RNA sequence: AGCCAGGAUGUUGGCUUAGAAGCAGCCAUCAUUUAAAGAAAGCGUAAUAGCUCACUGGUCGAGUCGGCCUGCGCGGAAGA
């Protein structure tokens, strides 16, 4: 239903290397990437990427959707890759970046060096910001979750690792 | 949070999702409304 | 006009300007001096009468003191001097106390001339129509 | 509105009656005039949205035997003791 | 609300500024304001009136399609976001100004003055209307024919022609 | 359902009000501006607040909302 019903397109470059059960999409950058699905028979057949059920699955649908949505951040994947951003606050934080290791300094009474995985690199525009691009989603979104743990945001003075889109309650001790 | 055997929604950014076998409530806007079991 | 920068609007009547004992450290603190507010405030007060309400906008930037332009007054608290009794919610609408018809007030729905988001010169008259209500003053109307 | 069908009851007895309900149906019965009483069953969920309508127990009332409209008021309803369905309904040809 | 009872109402009701229509305009308000409605109805106040009213009724389907009273070339006339305009009394000048000279300030988009009735016609605003009841533009409008139109060129001779 | 916009003006409502200008408060909830905006939902004021909700517009385009009658399951559920 709905999400995936919704055609994917395949956009002037991916080559869509459907086979059987597993399919392998690449382009402009991001070296491939590639998933495996299920209950969801997956057809190319003109300029889109179909996606249903099968019968004999109550997974249908269901299972077609997350494919449809999988499939259609794989494409985007290597087309126009991946976002990011975080920001550190909090006065002594500062990230480094001097490789793919990431060196950050926390408060902790030691450094912290953290190293990207494989499609994914990282830069620091500033002392206290981090953007790390890479064409998979589903690891961007985790070294993010990965860095901003060792240091949290605090709901007192906000310091620590946030991202941008966050939110950062914050609120007031106990009155005297 | 707060493990009740009744979970309930008390407010209105408040969820209640079911992360394996366990009935949960997330409330976004007031932690103090994270409950388990129900 | 543009939306927030800086305003408010604390008085307790025109009688006495700058009070000292009500408001006191109370009537701006941003780059509001407190024995300024009653060099351009009386500058054109005493160019009508003083002893009624006048709340005023305070344009605020950031050159020593500041500047503002005050408008219209409050048709609730012209009963005091121009309707019946010297207070006026108290008692509201338990028992009929004072009473206001279609006469009076009547000019006091003249008084805000630009100030009356009611186009219509006889329609911005339903407005006020509240004005003297608060406390239950039936219209002999 | 108010038209619905049935058919004579083939049978009688807390028996059949407690097997109508059961596949949801339930008795009725209609007398009244110089003709003899008739046994009937109604298919529950259909009269229970008539029963909701006001106008049930005003506006007369229609039957049908294997086709044939038979028209009464509805006299007399038998609840169920803790929950919103019918129980049995008398008819009269009035 | 209310269904066809109400929809047809928003119509015919509104549609009436149609038929009977004294001007035309129809501007979208993307990131309207609150002064969007302190203008066009503050404006209204010493030099205007309940005489205007700008019933955002873009439904289309109800706005356009309820058009019955001849506006063709309208079945365009009615894209995404809308704010139509109409006027009873007075003329069918100024009004046009009221959004020509408020939007032109940023005002959110006009909708590049997409033009209405009256004409009957598309695209790109005029102004030949606002110019009333300012006679005193069909006063100099002779140029003192004889004068001025002279006293600027058969006398320019000297003041730019001697060398 | 998202997403995009607005939510004021009479009004700082008067009031037991030290100061309350919607919201510890009292009694009241009426009238314009409009497509919609309640003296009104919440966070929280030295107090205004900043900033977001009912409700209306736009985008998208086929379904969507919750009760009723029934069948089978989930948690509740710690011991030598």
């Amino acid at each position: 239903s709905r999400v995936a019903k919704a055609p994917v397109v395949v956009p002037a470059g991916v080559d869509v290397k459907i086979n059987g059960q597993v399919i392998t999409i690449k382009g402009k950058n991001g070296e491939l990437t590639r998933t495996l699905n299920d209950a969801v028979e997956v057809k190319h057949a003109d300029n889109t990427l179909t996606f249903g059920p099968r019968d004999g699955y109550a997974d249908g649908w269901a299972q077609a959707g997350t494919a449809r949505a999988l499939l259609n951040s794989m494409v985007i994947g290597v087309t126009e890759g991946f976002t990011k951003k975080l920001q550190l606050v909090g006065v002594g934080y500062r990230a480094a970046v001097k490789g793919n290791v990431i060196n950050l300094s926390l408060g902790f009474s030691h450094p912290v060096d953290h190293q990207l995985p494989a499609g994914i690199t990282a830069e620091c525009p500033t002392q206290t910001e981090i953007v790390l691009k890479g064409a998979d989603k589903q690891v961007i979104g985790q070294v993010a979750a990965d860095l901003r743990a060792y240091r949290r945001p605090e709901p007192y003075k906000g310091k620590g690792v946030r991202y941008a889109d966050e939110v950062v309650r914050t609120k007031e001790a106990k009155k005297k | 949070m707060k493990v009740r055997a009744s979970v309930k929604k008390l407010c209105r950014n408040c969820k209640i999702v079911k992360r394996d076998g366990v009935i949960r409530v997330i409330c976004s806007a007031e932690p103090k409304h994270k409950q388990r079991q129900g | 006009a543009k939306k927030v920068q800086a305003y408010v609007k604390l008085q307790v009547a025109a009688g006495m300007a700058n009070p000292s004992p009500p408001v006191g450290p109370a009537l701006g603190q941003q780059g509001v001096n407190i024995m300024e507010f009653c060099k351009a405030f009386n500058a054109k007060t005493d160019s009508i009468e003083k002893g009624l309400p006048i709340p005023v906008v305070i344009t605020v930037y950031a050159d020593r003191s500041f500047t503002f332009v005050t408008k219209t007054p409050p048709a609730a608290v012209l009963l005091k001097k121009a309707a019946g009794i010297k207070s006026g919610s108290g008692k509201p609408n338990k028992d009929k106390v004072g009473k206001i018809s279609r006469a009076q007030l009547q000019e006091i729905a003249q008084t805000k001339a630009a100030d009356m988001t009611g186009a219509d010169i006889e329609a911005m008259t339903r407005s006020i129509e509240g004005t003297a209500r608060s406390m239950g003053l039936v219209v002999e109307d | 509105m108010f038209t619905i069908n049935a058919e004579v009851r083939k049978e009688q007895g807390k028996g059949a009656s407690r097997r109508l309900r059961a596949a949801n149906k339930f008795p009725a019965i209609i007398y009244g005039g110089k003709e003899a009483p008739l046994a009937i069953e109604l298919d529950h969920d259909k009269v229970m949205n008539m029963q909701a309508k006001a106008e049930f127990y005003s506006e007369v009332l229609t039957i049908v035997v294997d086709g044939k409209e038979i028209k009464v008021k509805a006299q007399d309803v038998q609840r169920h003791p803790y929950k919103p369905k019918l129980q049995h309904i008398d008819f009269v040809r009035a | 609300m209310a269904l066809n009872l109400q929809d047809k109402q928003a119509i015919v009701a509104e549609v009436s500024e149609v038929a009977k229509g004294a001007l035309s305009a129809v501007v979208a308000d993307s990131r309207g304001v609150t002064v969007d409605k302190m203008t066009e109805l503050r404006k209204a106040g010493r030099e205007a009136g309940v005489y205007m009213r700008v019933v955002r009724n873009t439904l289309l389907r109800r706005a356009v399609e309820g058009t019955p009273f001849e506006c063709l070339k309208d079945a365009f006339v009615g894209p995404t976001l809308i704010a139509y305009l109409m006027e009873h009394p007075g003329a069918a000048a100024r009004l046009f100004k009221e959004f020509a000279k408020a939007n032109a300030k940023f005002e959110v988009k006009a909708a590049a003055f997409e033009g209405e009735l009256i004409p009957a016609s598309q695209i790109d605003r005029l102004a030949t209307l606002p110019t009333y009841e300012e006679a005193i533009a069909r006063l100099m409008a002779t140029m003192k024919e004889a004068s001025a139109g002279k006293l600027v060129r058969t006398l320019a001779a000297v003041r730019e022609a001697k060398e």
